[PDB]
């Protein structure tokens, strides 16, 4: 949709939606194993796990169902391997020791972090402030590396092997317009 | 009783049986506006019903007329209705013409009245199964005799029984309107019985119980130990939330205003030392000098004021206050701290809330006033959450301003000696002066009257007389009149506290209005506050003088 | 929603030429026509914010009577708060009768 | 498409198509079969939820009886309705974006359609309602502009499709616009059977694309995000080799 | 003697890097935005300083001139930490950052200033009547000797505790048999800041 050129990029709400559209692991509190009751019978998710769950056993559900159950008392989200101090430490060490390559980190970087911090405040094993500070440090370091790398902007192409979602989204318009103008100048010269 | 405390949860379950639905708002709550305990209970209930995802709606009302109109607006789809903070001392069936046979199906739509006033209607309890309430524990013991006559009265020598029943009913009636328990206390008892207690619930319970310190110190002293025990039962990281039992004093915004202004505006010190004339200020300066705090130091903000004397303040007070006899200013209270944001106390927070209720932002003007009151109530409600503090700093500064204005008017009143001492009850009327437009608010008028009655009590007079206070708004040409009961000195023993002083002003007003055709409008939920006409005031007063009180 | 909403943008619409006004009417005709065909189940003039939560707090902004919904009825008393489903009140919110999302 | 492995595969294809269309500077074809399945799916699911809700309502209103058990009753249908709302939002956004795009390039696609040598036909890129939208909107706008201004114009230049003189008035899409891509690789799980990919040191299968203006060759490996002009990448995109972001 | 300075600098750096409201580290973001636009300065609100810890506020209240330079160098340490990559080991054109305070204490009029306010933080207001022209002040001096002819650098802080506060020239040379103070000031390769004088009525 146009609505003042919203037809060219993604709004942060759409990014949050497209991230919460992802599977995650859960630790249920209740049981709904069939009598051996209502069928889940959704259209965009394997209902087999939903129908076949039993308490205190790990299983995989999409993110927003887990969030809805966490709004109730039928859920216990299991954090990924990132969200612990001893992994973020080696990660920040990797960024420090390699001043040219962005560290390996998925597209959903910092978004799952924001959502889990906002909702699942209590299920963590680590204090929240430590993790938030380390994530802030990672954000600052990657921001510095982005500014350092942006200095050279060829008119042909570029490679950004390990940028996450929001980092690409925020930078898309400026970069795109600058290279468009450069390409227009070069093509007009010929 | 209808619902004893030992069965409240069952009633809760009933709501889930009737109102818990998917796409139908089947629960509406009416709240007694311009009251703090009602607001605290409503917040607790809103949180609880947001937990189990029960759809609901909150409706503020001001007068019985609005209650009638909105009840007429209701639809049968509403299975359960809530009323909090009012509606205890009158029969709703005769009020809202409920036909028991219309609703029987059971009686369909249940109504839950939840109030505290003790002279509450006997028929409204024992005669109706449609209307049903939460007794605080009053019927099981106190009403052990009154219900017998009602049950009996619901061959020429049997008239003695009828006479005895009529006498018993009359003796039960003709008593003052009083409050003996807090709504939030019962709500928190239900929460504890269920198992949903936490820090927010404890904070709201503390607010509700401490909003009554001004007028019902007996209730406050009865209820304090439970709060203390409950808060005992339940490195400074930026997410600390600490509740503490710290010493605190009867001081107006001690932790947000300078200590000098705190002593100057504190009502108890005012009453004890007569600060409205020069000798009071001289004694205050003598007290400050003997304490040893400089007059330039004591006029600094509490944050920047010296750390060493901040630490030593307790010992300084202990060693100095004895000569002036103000040692009853020291008490034990609650303090809430949130990380690095700062510190706050219950008294300061409730004063901020009260001021925010007071100030914020013929028939048409009255409606406009009654609607801006509801708007201010909702603003105060939104101010509760911890995500907003700019709606609390404003409240604190407005509390400072309102207390200054009240003091400025009270000094003028006591200087002009407008307090006329009749044979039975004192009287004073604010015919003309400054800032009269502020006193159109009943709560502001009650604050002024509370200070006045404290000042009158803290004298050598040995007569406890009811006080009548009146105002004027030239736009409507009407007098707003409120009746006030006498109060004992705060530093008094409990032996002379067998029964709190009752309030007969509501009964006197209703009797005079029934026997004469005055142009009054009695619609406040507080039945001791009425509106009267300027030309009608004086004869009315005469009647009140000549009537039996 | 292609209804021009003269009851409640600009009030007079007099700042538009007559040709522009008839063009606007024709475009409203097309807008009404488009959703009447194969896409009747989906309102093309709905919201564009992705649905993120199911239960939200709603505070009244203007007074009215009572309004029915599916399986229930909402009475629009002046200046009250609702705890209702998100996917019911977006139409009213766009109309400007509800506030405090 | 020809057949569905599962409705979730259909949903993934729909979401990928929406993402591709949102950032594309050129109007892409129309995936009829996907929404053909999806609309029927939505109708059937809505019928089921309405039926079960009506059953609960009429068993509740015929007599008091027993209210539905709060467990396994509210949350399942809540999930169904919220998922349906989410899917409706996605489809609405896709359709509105396509409508805006066909708003922009109306005259260009109209002038392309009448070309006999043009192998691309307007029927495939657009749905029937989109065709009627285009033609009616074009006629309305032409009528408005003819009444307002062109009535006074001389015979020489009244036409609004002139392509002679100084400036042409047909807005071709900008094929050279720089876009963000993600090299997904071949859709097959083998991801090694394409006759296009090559290899470099340390393996790293890659595709070699060439730019005529710069007379260069650019290497694209799996798992790397690039910033490349749209013109050289149409074939890989339409073959689902690379996914835009 | 150095241990106290290290502890104080560490405490101030911990305050800068650890203070957060809601979900925002305010001062770090302020530093980033300031460095981006070449405004090497930071603003501290005194209420936050008091709320975070009271002992640091006490130390700032007791001896302002001795304490402020430690904070204004901890700031530049943090800025170097969070703006420049170590690259496993350049320009480094970052001078000492300026510290600016804001508070809401009780105003003190001009005539109430007396001997008891010496070396204390005070707040006051007035009217500006006359302004002097700008002037230069040295902060990093290159010093060269005549006989032994060696180079040295002197670092100058602009805060004065005692009236003198200045090491004019070191006595004797650094190690033969030079004079009392055979040093000269190398004007090139030095750093200078700007100073101005104002009058209040
Ligand atoms: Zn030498």
């Amino acid at each position: 949709s146009l609505p003042a050129h919203l037809q060219q990029t993604f709004s942060p709400e759409e990014i949050q939606f497209i991230v919460e559209n992802e599977p995650i692991k859960i630790f249920p509190r209740i049981t709904t194993r069939q009598k051996i009751h209502t069928r889940w019978q959704l259209i965009t998710t394997d209902d087999k796990a939903l129908n076949n769950m039993v308490a205190m056993r790990s299983t995989e559900v999409v993110l927003w169902i887990a969030l809805l159950l966490k709004q109730q008392s039928k859920c216990s989200i299991v954090a990924p391997q990132w969200l612990t101090t001893k992994e973020l430490d080696r990660k920040i060490q990797y960024e420090k020791t390699h001043p040219d390559r962005f560290s390996e980190l998925p597209w959903n970087w910092l978004v799952l972090a924001r959502i889990l911090f906002n909702k699942a405040k209590d299920d963590f094993h680590d204090p929240i402030h430590e993790l938030r500070g380390k994530i802030q440090d990672l954000r600052e370091i990657r921001q510095i590396k982005v500014l350092k790398g942006l200095k050279y902007l060829n008119e042909s192409h570029l490679q950004l092997d390990n940028l996450s979602l929001l980092e690409i989204n925020e930078l898309r318009p400026f970069i795109t317009e600058i290279m468009d103008k450069l390409r227009e100048i070069h093509t007009a010269s010929l | 009783m209808y619902y004893g405390i030992s069965q409240f949860s069952e009633a809760y379950n009933k709501i889930l049986r009737n109102s818990s639905s998917h796409s139908s708002c089947q629960l509406v709550i009416f709240v007694s506006c311009l009251n703090i305990d009602a607001l605290c209970a409503t917040k607790m209930l809103s949180l609880l019903f947001k937990k189990q995802l029960v759809q609901s709606q909150i409706v503020p009302i001001f007068g019985y007329s609005e209650l009638r109109r909105h009840y007429s607006q209701l639809d049968d789809n509403i299975n359960s209705l809530l009323l909090v903070g009012f509606g205890g001392v009158i029969d709703l069936e005769a009020f809202l013409e409920i036909d028991p046979q219309e609703y029987v199906i059971s009686f369909r739509r249940d109504i839950y009245v939840l109030d505290a006033h003790r002279p509450w209607n006997l028929d409204n309890i024992f005669g109706s199964q449609i209307i049903q309430c939460f007794d605080d524990g009053t019927v099981d013991d106190t009403l052990g005799e009154q219900k017998e006559a009602y049950y009996k009265l619901l061959r020429k020598q049997r008239k003695k029984q009828i006479h005895e029943y009529e006498g018993v009913l009359e003796e039960y009636y003709s008593q003052g309107t009083t409050v003996v328990n807090s709504i939030s206390a019962q709500i928190y008892s239900l929460l504890s019985a269920i198992g949903e207690t936490n820090l927010s619930n404890l904070w709201l319970n503390i607010l509700g119980t401490t909003s009554l310190d001004i007028a019902y110190a007996q209730v406050y002293n009865r209820l304090y130990p439970l709060l203390q025990d409950e808060v005992k039962r339940l490195v400074k990281t930026p997410d600390t939330l600490t509740l503490n039992i710290q010493p605190d004093y009867y001081l107006f915004l001690l932790r947000h205003s300078s200590l000098y202004d705190s002593f100057y505006y504190s009502n108890y010190v005012n009453a004890k030392l007569s600060l409205w004339n020069e000798n009071g200020k001289k004694r205050l300066h003598k007290m400050f000098a003997r304490m040893g705090i400089p007059l330039s130091t004591a006029q600094e903000t509490w944050l920047y004021m010296d750390h060493s004397i901040k630490r030593e303040l307790g010992i300084i007070f202990d060693k100095n206050l004895d000569r002036y006899g103000l040692q009853d200013i020291i008490r034990d209270g609650f303090v809430r701290t949130l990380g690095y944001r700062g510190s706050i106390s219950a008294s300061e927070f409730v004063e901020a809330l009260t001021a925010l209720l007071e100030v914020g932002n013929s028939a048409q003007k009255l409606t406009n006033l009654r609607k801006r009151w509801v708007s201010n109530f909702w603003l105060s409600w939104d101010a509760l959450d911890d995500r907003k503090v700019e709606l609390l700093n404003r409240g604190i500064q407005l509390a400072q301003d309102l207390q200054r204005a009240i003091f400025n008017t009270g000094v003028a009143i006591l200087e002009k000696k407008l307090i006329k001492h009749l044979r039975i009850y004192r009287l004073c009327v604010l015919q003309d002066g400054p800032d009269l437009d502020l006193y159109r608010n009943p709560l502001t008028l009650l604050r002024l009257g509370n200070w006045l009655i404290e000042c009158c009590a803290e004298s050598e007079d040995k007569q406890l007389l009811p006080m009548v206070l009146a105002s004027i708004d030239e736009n409507t040409d009407t007098y707003l009149v409120a009746g006030l009961t006498p109060r004992y000195p705060r530093g008094l023993d409990t032996i002379h506290t067998k029964k709190p002083i009752l309030n007969n002003f509501s009964m006197a007003f209703q009797q005079i209005t029934a026997e004469t055709d005055a142009k009054v409008r009695i619609d406040n939920f507080e039945s001791s506050i009425i509106e009267i006409r300027r030309e009608d005031l004086s004869p009315f007063l005469e009647k009140l003088t000549l009537s039996g009180l | 929603n292609g209804l021009d909403l003269m009851s409640s943008s600009q009030q007079d619409t007099n700042n538009l030429s007559h040709q522009e006004q008839e063009y606007l009417k024709e475009y409203c005709d097309l807008i009404t026509d488009l959703k009447s065909g194969d896409l009747v189940d989906i309102d093309l003039s709905g919201s564009l914010v992705p649905p993120s939560d199911v239960f939200i707090d709603v505070r009244v902004l203007k007074d009215a009577g009572e309004i029915q919904t599916e399986y229930g009825v909402f009475n629009l008393i002046k200046d009250s708060q609702f705890f209702v489903r998100q996917s019911d009140v977006e139409r009213l919110i766009q109309q400007g009768y509800l506030q405090k999302i | 498409t020809q057949i569905y492995v599962s409705p979730q595969q259909d949903f993934s294809d729909l979401m990928k198509s929406w993402k591709n269309e949102r950032c594309s500077p050129e109007l892409l074809p129309y995936p009829h079969q996907l929404m053909k399945r999806l609309l029927n799916r939505i109708s059937m699911q809505s019928q089921l939820i309405e039926n079960i809700s009506m059953g609960f309502l009429d068993m509740q209103n015929a007599s008091n009886a027993n209210p539905p058990m709060p467990n396994e009753s509210k949350l399942p249908l809540l999930c169904m309705e919220t998922e349906l709302e989410r899917l409706k939002f996605v489809i609405r956004s896709y359709i509105r974006c396509r409508l805006s795009k066909i708003d922009k390039f109306s005259l260009y696609l109209r002038q392309l359609n009448e070309d006999e040598n043009s192998l691309i036909s307007l029927t495939d890129l657009l749905s029937k309602d989109e065709i009627k939208y285009h033609d009616t909107h074009s006629l309305i706008w032409l009528k408005l502009v003819n009444d307002s201004i062109l009535k006074y114009m001389p015979e020489e230049l009244q036409a609004i499709n002139d392509t002679e003189g100084s400036v042409n008035m047909i807005d071709e899409p900008d094929w050279n616009k720089f876009v963000f891509i993600h090299v997904n690789g071949p859709p097959d799980g083998k991801w090694n059977e394409d006759p296009l990919l090559q290899e470099n040191e340390f393996g790293k299968p890659c595709y070699t694309v060439t730019i005529p203006d710069l007379k260069e060759e650019v290497e694209l490996t799996i798992g790397s995000i690039y910033v490349m002009r749209y013109e050289v990448i149409r074939d890989l995109l339409r073959d689902d080799k690379v996914a835009l972001i | 003697n150095d241990d106290d300075n290290t502890e104080i600098i560490k405490s101030f750096k911990n305050f800068i890097l650890e203070f957060r409201l809601d979900s925002q580290f305010i001062y770090r973001d302020q530093l980033r935005n300031n460095i981006l636009v070449k405004n090497y300065s930071l603003t501290v609100n005194m209420e936050h300083l008091i709320g975070y810890n009271e002992d640091i506020y006490k130390k700032l209240s007791d001896e302002p001139s001795d304490i402020i330079p430690l904070f204004e160098t901890a700031i530049t340490q943090v800025a170097k930490r969070i703006s420049i990559l170590s690259r496993a080991q350049l320009l480094n054109s970052l001078p000492t950052f300026q510290l600016i305070l804001n508070s809401n204490a009780n105003q003190i009029p001009l005539r109430d200033l007396d001997s008891e306010h010496v070396s204390k933080i005070v707040r006051l207001s007035g009217i500006i009547i006359s302004t002097s022209v700008l002037s230069s002040r040295a902060t990093y001096l290159s010093i060269m000797c005549r006989n032994c002819r060696h180079t040295t650098s002197i670092t100058i802080n602009n805060f004065n505790s005692i009236t003198g506060n200045t090491v004019s020239l070191p006595r004797s040379c650094l190690s033969k048999n030079c004079g009392p103070d055979p040093y000269i000031i190398i004007h090139e390769s030095s750093k200078f800041i700007d100073q101005q004088f104002l009058k209040l009525q």
